[PDB]
């Protein structure tokens, strides 16, 4: 019963445009591909915009005001948004492409490069009600032969300096009385000029072609006209400048060749503050900050996004994505964490609240087709292709141990014990299950019985029942520990794709070929439920095709599926343009979710291989903390989430319930009517105005008088609330009082807590032991100190 | 993070200790008023592994010692913390499993 | 020297540990600090006492916490 | 029976296109080539260049015949006359030259 | 060991020279073999792969991607048992 | 003016 | 041109400038290429011994060699034929799918065709050995209910 | 009674001076700073 | 869309949006003629008359 | 010259 809305995209950091810095200098804005990444450097968060573009993303710029974001795709067509609300404005096409587009600094207007033409439009003014068409063009000026590199704008906003492959700077005026003052072309270079820059006083410019040449214009009596002064070259030996920028405030210029490496420079006296490489692949993209003080750089070949602290050396983001398509995901199981593997080889570590990989393990040689955790969740396990299976310490970030086959047998899927003892894997080519001891990394013996291959694994979280399912059209339940060994098949209609563990351990549910999600009862296995998704599914016509859609049946089926920890959800998903949510009981659609819009991917709408990308989610997960679930596709790791939370779902609601009848309750003092009222509206301010407006004394009263209905919702509340909370003694009391009044009904039933108990304990390791890890060491440091005998 | 850091290490480590003992008196007015508890803390962390040994060595000086006895004072009083903590973890842990 | 090698070998044991413990930490409190560092080959003995020190107080700290199911029984008695 | 091809890497190409072999191929060292004519009459190649000069080349030999100064900026177009006698540039510059080559 | 029955290009004095200043030579055939097989499992991978496939890809140098995290101390990452 | 306008010392000899 | 006399021929030769294997002829050559700098190296090395062993394992996972083979076969097994036999009509053809070679291929483009759980639309797909024994007919096939029809065997309730 | 009118509520800085709390920020300066050392290196 | 409000047209010739939380009207309007639909387009960024 | 004057419904008004 929950609305989940796309909140971040991990896995990607940046494919192509240009990276800009806000007005502020706290946040990155980082092009990623169809979608626009806003990375807050300060608080170490990130998010990515909802609204979508019909291609990649060309160009982007956001204003010194920090109010409009336009963005530009690859065939012309703009989208400017609200950047403090996130809601799209409007959508223009200027029917060109666009390289570069920048607001001026006053603001009133931007300047567009399309082909060899120069075009300012005036903004449209946010704070007026929308209009129906906002987009005024100001001016037009066509004097380079070629298509024009970059633009600058000064710093009154009265003269835009424009380079072309013309190998020429062209200066141009914003104003006509003023024409005269600025209606020169700069020539010299022998190559594509990349840059032209003003000085701070705009005395002096400053061009740089591609060749690697930096010239100083100077207006000088030879009566007066501009000349190079001074003339500065890069010697590097083939690398070619990709892009350039200046600070004028602090005269720093960043170049980044396209070898990988980029150099500071001081103007004009071209001193060398540094010189670094990023890597083998181009640079293709750099920005300054505000204040001059943070660099930012990112390469698209390999997706690499840098920002440098060249004051102090060090390094504010150091970020690289996926290579290859995410070929599947895994949630540590509290959600703090998220693991991700490629058919690259290598796996990438995530966090969830920052968004950024703490780890990157490239032990795999081919492609690593699954990554499980054990209950404990220190351990994680991976399977790949190479033939090797290997648990790896996230403790010590050490893969301890290695798994293998006799015979290099290629694992597509992979089960762990709830024990973590026992690591279960499988494979399209042997049809047997290899099984493996974890504390001593020897074949057990081979679970024999699938005729076909073994499409998929799981356990029991709970039971420790195996049920493994197979293109045998059958799933087989293994009762593998235990003095005696017994197997159960059921048969199924078509081939079995996914497959998922009901998380009490007493169901399974199975995706088919047919297009059927079908749950079964473990210990009786017979079939208790089944539901259609053939209708629910949305699979485009590929541009190769010469069949129509509807006559399609390339995807029709879900090669991924996982319940929600509650038990009554099921997301799934496949070689297909939809992530269907289904709910289990009533076998009805929860909602359907749209995957991408970019219309270069094949499904969203005779040597040689007629191959181009096309969209997939390879996996499906739903978070622990039962307000999120995960998604990874080609373009990365979709997030959908329920934080904002706009929706009003009153529970238990009545005439007498108000929010203002809630203060009043809060001022008589009644404090457990005003938090049971609270609830019963289920307003998030609310329910935090009243849970803090309770007195430390009243605490334990109210807390034993809480009805057992709300008991578990409130417990939800303090473990979501105290993760980001500063109240950290406040919320551990309520913890505390709680688990004592109410620890007996929560051990009765622990299914109904499950959710709720995970995200306090979360809260109890990940913040709270951590402060008082700090907080005794200085005990014990200064024992030693002041008892021990100082040095003569 | 980086110019916390560098003001800590640069504190001045010559008799008669003043500005040691100044920022353990600006570190014992901030437990005091239990608001960015985990910084205060985490400051004196940085102290004692910049300037341990300068502590170490002059423990019975009066000044030195009488601002540690004071930030004893206050620290002693922030373990209330660890209880909570303790409590939490053992009955939640014992809740969910058994 | 010969004092603290035993007690090296004697942490490495958890059934032992508590003597060695008490034992380094009469050394600490009834020694000059500087000395003990410039006695060749102390520091690696010390360097090998540290990580199965943490390793022992990360346990006896969790059987703290464990402890705690006492309490809970005795809230739990009085209702 | 002789294609020739020039750009931005600053190479001039021959290539035979009865057999498809290259005939020559010779380095500018001048940057990006702007214009580029054929003198009928000698079947020798006018490039023009970002330094205002045109450059005469021939497949067999690897430096240029001639250098002529025929501009302050780059030479955007290049003609001659069917006689081969006079030859017509235009500049960035806004400056038009006739030659007599 | 092979014994050169060539002219030394190498003069007396340089022979010693170089004496005073497991191969890369072998290592340089390392690379080749790795870029040649690389390259051929690419082009076995596009023919046989249901999906799309990708193709493959002084100054001081940053490394992008970590094994561990930056926080974490390579001293951190042993065993009792190994140190 | 460019047209794009807006609108002691110390010896180094040192006594060793 | 026009065909050349006798006479223009001896004055002037080589003159004509101005079903295609390169791809395939490509990738025989580069993995003899590579298979003779492993030899260059030494043979004791652990890394040449290593990828000589990777690539006889590809080349068998791909078909191309029906049996386990040594580098040395690698120089001749590897041919074009070799590789053509994997393409997906022409594992069709052998199945006794498609009449011809023709036939396949309009029935691959018309998707008719799955590799395991996938539709495969391109005729170029090589067939691995391990998916050689999935290749069947998608199941609401118009074919497929031919083929059942004939032996009286279309059963409704499997919708084919 | 504003904040009830745009049913909004921001939680106070600290709820009551007895009750300790963290700072208004990123709970990652806590690793951060103890361990800018190894960072650096 | 987010199920907090109704807007609501009547033959008085007027339209009220009311605030369901607080069960009272939060903004009124008089139109010139009178309304006989009303719906909120799905994303909640228009409202049909 | 040197200026594209474009007469469109959104530009050219002057």
């Amino acid at each position: 019963k929950s609305d989940f809305k796309f909140s971040n995209l991990l896995g990607t950091v940046y494919r192509q445009g240009n990276i800009t810095f806000s007005d502020d200098g706290k946040q990155l804005l980082s092009p990623v591909g169809n979608r626009v990444s806003v990375f807050d450097l300060i608080n170490n968060k990130s998010f990515t915009f909802e609204y979508e573009h019909r291609k990649n993303i060309a160009a982007i710029d956001l204003n010194k005001q920090g109010t409009l974001l336009i963005s530009i795709d690859e065939d012309g067509r703009a989208i400017l948004v609200n950047f403090k609300a996130r809601n799209v404005l409007h959508h223009f096409n200027f029917k060109e492409k666009c390289s570069a587009v920048k607001f001026s600094p006053d603001g009133r207007l931007f300047a567009l490069a399309s082909g060899r033409f120069l075009q300012i439009w005036k903004t449209p003014d946010v704070n007026k009600d929308r209009q129906f068409a906002p987009f005024v063009r100001h001016r037009v000026h066509a004097g380079h032969f070629q298509d024009i590199t970059s633009l600058t704008w000064s710093q009154d906003s009265r003269f835009i300096l424009t380079t072309s492959k013309d190998l020429s700077a062209k200066i141009w005026s914003v104003d006509s009385e003023e024409k005269n003052l600025a209606a020169t072309t700069f020539n010299g270079h022998r190559d594509y000029v990349m840059g032209a820059f003003f000085s701070h006083d705009q005395e002096k410019i400053y061009t740089v072609s591609k060749d690697g040449a930096v010239f100083v214009w100077e207006f000088t009596k030879r009566k007066y006209s501009w000349r190079i002064t001074k003339k500065h070259f890069f010697y590097a030996n083939q690398a070619k400048v990709k892009c350039v920028t200046f600070h004028p405030a602090t005269r720093l210029l960043a170049v980044g060749f396209t070898s990988g490496e980029f150099r500071l420079y001081d103007l004009p006296d071209f001193t060398l503050i540094q010189q670094l490489s990023m890597g083998q692949n181009p640079v293709n993209t750099v920005s300054v900050n505000q204040t001059g003080e943070w660099l930012a750089f990112g390469s698209s070949k390999l997706g690499q996004l840098l920002v440098y602290e060249w004051q102090s050396e060090s390094y504010i983001l150091k970020q690289q994505g996926h290579f290859d398509s995410t070929n599947s995901l895994a949630y540590s199981p509290d959600g703090s964490r998220v693991v991700t593997a490629s058919e690259d080889g290598k796996i990438k570590v995530w966090d969830i609240t920052s968004g950024f990989c703490l780890a990157t393990f490239e032990e795999h040689t081919s492609s690593v087709t699954a990554v499980q955790f054990a209950k404990r969740g220190q351990v994680m396990f991976s399977s790949s292709l190479d033939g090797t299976v290997r648990a790896w310490d996230l403790i010590r970030y050490r893969n301890f141990r290695t798994f293998t086959g006799t015979e290099r047998i290629q694992f597509n899927c992979l089960a762990v014990d709830p024990s973590g003892e026992v690591v279960c894997a499988g494979s399209l080519d042997n049809f047997d299950i290899h099984v493996w001891s974890v504390q001593t990394g020897q074949l057990l013996d081979a679970l024999s019985g699938h005729e076909g291959p073994v499409s998929c694994l799981s356990f029991s979280q709970e039971n420790s029942v195996l049920a493994s399912a197979s293109w045998d059209k059958t799933i087989r339940i293994w009762s593998i520990f235990g003095r005696s060994q017994q197997v159960e098949p059921i048969e199924v209609y078509s081939d079995v794709l996914a497959l998922s563990m009901r998380p009490d351990g007493k169901e399974v549910a199975v995706s088919t070929l047919k297009g059927q999600i079908s749950i079964f009862n473990i210990e009786d296995a017979k079939q208790v439920g089944n539901i259609d998704c053939r209708k629910d599914i949305i699979s485009g016509r590929f541009n190769q095709d010469r069949f129509t859609a509807k006559n399609s049946e390339r995807s029709k089926f879900f090669t991924t599926i996982h319940y929600s920890f509650d038990g009554m959800a099921i997301v799934a998903g496949g070689n297909n343009n939809s992530i269907c949510l289904y709910d289990v009981p009533n076998e009805v659609l929860l909602k359907r979710f749209i995957v991408s819009r970019n219309m270069a991917l094949n499904g969203t709408l005779l040597s040689t291989r007629k191959m181009r990308p096309e969209v997939r989610v390879t996996s499906v997960q739903f978070s622990p903390t039962a307000n999120a679930f995960a998604a990874a596709s080609t373009e990365g790791l979709l997030i959908y989430s329920t934080n904002d939370t706009i929706l009003f779902d009153p529970f238990d609601l009545d005439v007498d319930v108000t929010p203002h009848s809630t203060v009043e309750a809060l001022r008589e003092k009644q404090f457990l009517n005003a938090l049971v009222m609270a609830f019963r509206l289920n307003e998030e301010y609310l329910i935090n105005k009243v849970y803090e407006a309770i007195p430390i004394k009243e605490i334990p009263l109210v807390a034993s008088n809480i009805p057992a209905i709300y008991l578990p919702r409130i417990l939800k509340f303090i473990g979501d609330f105290a993760i980001e909370s500063q109240h950290i003694e406040f919320n551990l009391i309520w913890i505390k009082a709680l688990l004592s009044a109410s620890g007996g009904y929560i051990n009765e039933h622990k299914y109904l807590f499950s959710t709720a108990m995970r995200s306090i304990q979360r809260f109890i390791v990940r913040v709270a032991k951590e402060v008082v890890n700090t907080t005794t060491d200085n005990k014990y440091t200064y024992r030693f100190l002041v008892s021990t005998d100082g040095s003569m | 993070p980086a110019a916390v850091d560098l003001e800590i290490r640069s504190l001045n480590s010559f008799e008669p200790f003043d500005e040691i003992v100044w920022f353990i008196d600006a570190l014992t007015q901030g437990l005091k008023s239990n608001k960015n508890f985990e910084l205060y803390e985490t400051f004196m962390s940085l102290l004692f592994k910049a300037h341990g040994d300068v502590i170490h060595a002059n423990n019975k000086n009066q000044d030195i010692a009488s601002a540690l006895q004071n930030w004893e004072d206050v620290h002693k009083k922030e373990d209330r913390l660890d209880d909570l903590v303790k409590f939490c973890m053992g009955v939640a842990a014992f809740v969910t499993t058994a | 020297i010969l004092l603290m090698k035993r007690c090296r070998d004697w942490n490495t044991n958890a059934k032992t540990h508590t003597i060695a413990q008490r034992t380094i930490r009469c050394i600490l409190m009834h020694h000059n600090i500087a000395k003990l560092s410039e006695i060749p080959g102390m520091v690696k003995i010390v360097d090998a006492i540290i990580p199965y020190t943490q390793r022992h107080f990360t346990r006896v700290d969790n059987l703290v916490e464990q402890s705690y199911i006492l309490d809970y029984a005795l809230v739990e008695m009085d209702k | 029976y002789l294609l020739v091809t020039a750009g931005e890497t600053g190479w001039l190409k021959y290539h035979d296109v009865s057999t498809g072999q290259l005939v020559s191929e010779l380095r500018t060292k001048a940057g990006p080539t702007m214009a580029m004519a054929q003198n009928p009459w000698n079947a020798v190649m006018h490039l023009g260049h970002s330094n205002g000069t045109v450059s005469l080349w021939s497949p067999s030999m690897p430096e240029p015949l001639v250098k002529l100064l025929s501009a302050r900026g780059p030479v955007n177009s290049i003609a001659i006359d069917r006689s081969g006698y006079y030859m017509a540039t235009t500049g960035a510059d806004r400056s038009m030259k006739i030659w007599d080559i | 060991f092979e014994l050169s029955d060539v002219k030394s290009s190498k003069s007396l004095a340089e022979i010693y020279e170089d004496d005073y200043t497991l191969s890369e030579e072998l290592q340089k055939a390392h690379s080749e073999i790795s870029e040649l097989y690389a390259n051929l499992v690419y082009k076995l991978d596009v023919l046989s792969s249901v999906h799309f496939v990708p193709k493959p890809a002084e100054t001081p140098t940053i490394s992008m991607e970590d094994a561990q995290p930056l926080y974490m101390s390579n001293a951190s990452s042993l065993a009792p048992q190994e140190i | 003016v460019a047209p794009t306008a807006l609108k002691d010392d110390d010896d180094d000899v040192l006594l060793d | 041109v026009r065909k050349l006399k006798h006479h223009e021929q001896k004055l002037l030769k080589k003159v004509d400038f101005l079903e295609d294997y390169h791809k395939y002829n490509r990738i025989c050559g580069d993995i003899r290429r590579l298979a003779n700098k492993l030899s260059l190296l030494p043979p004791t090395d652990p890394f040449r011994r290593k990828h000589e062993q990777l690539l006889l394992d590809k080349l068998y996972a791909m078909g191309v060699l029906t049996t386990k083979s040594k580098i040395s076969d690698l120089e001749n097994k590897v041919t074009v034929s070799a590789i053509c036999r994997r393409r997906l009509p022409v594992i069709m053809h052998r199945l006794k799918m498609a009449e011809t070679i023709q036939d396949a291929v309009k029935f691959i483009e018309q998707g008719h065709v799955r590799v395991g759980p996938n539709l495969i639309n391109d005729p170029a797909y090589l067939v691995t050995r391990n998916m050689e024994d999935y290749v069947t007919w998608v199941d609401n096939s118009k074919i497929k209910k031919t083929l059942l029809r004939y032996r009286n065997q279309i059963d409704d309730f499997d919708f084919s | 009674l504003n904040d009830i009118d745009f049913n909004t509520y921001t939680s106070l800085e600290q709820i009551d001076k007895e009750l300790l709390t963290l700072s208004i920020g990123p709970r990652s300066k806590m690793n951060t700073l103890l361990h800018l050392d190894v960072i650096r290196k | 869309p987010e199920g907090r409000w109704i807007v609501s047209a009547s033959l008085d010739s007027t339209i009220r949006t009311w605030d369901l939380p607080t069960g009272g009207c939060i903004d009124g309007i008089i139109v010139d003629n009178v309304a006989t639909n009303v719906k909120f387009s799905p994303n909640g960024d228009l409202l049909a008359t | 010259s040197t200026r594209l004057k474009i007469v469109d419904p959104y530009g050219g008004s002057d």
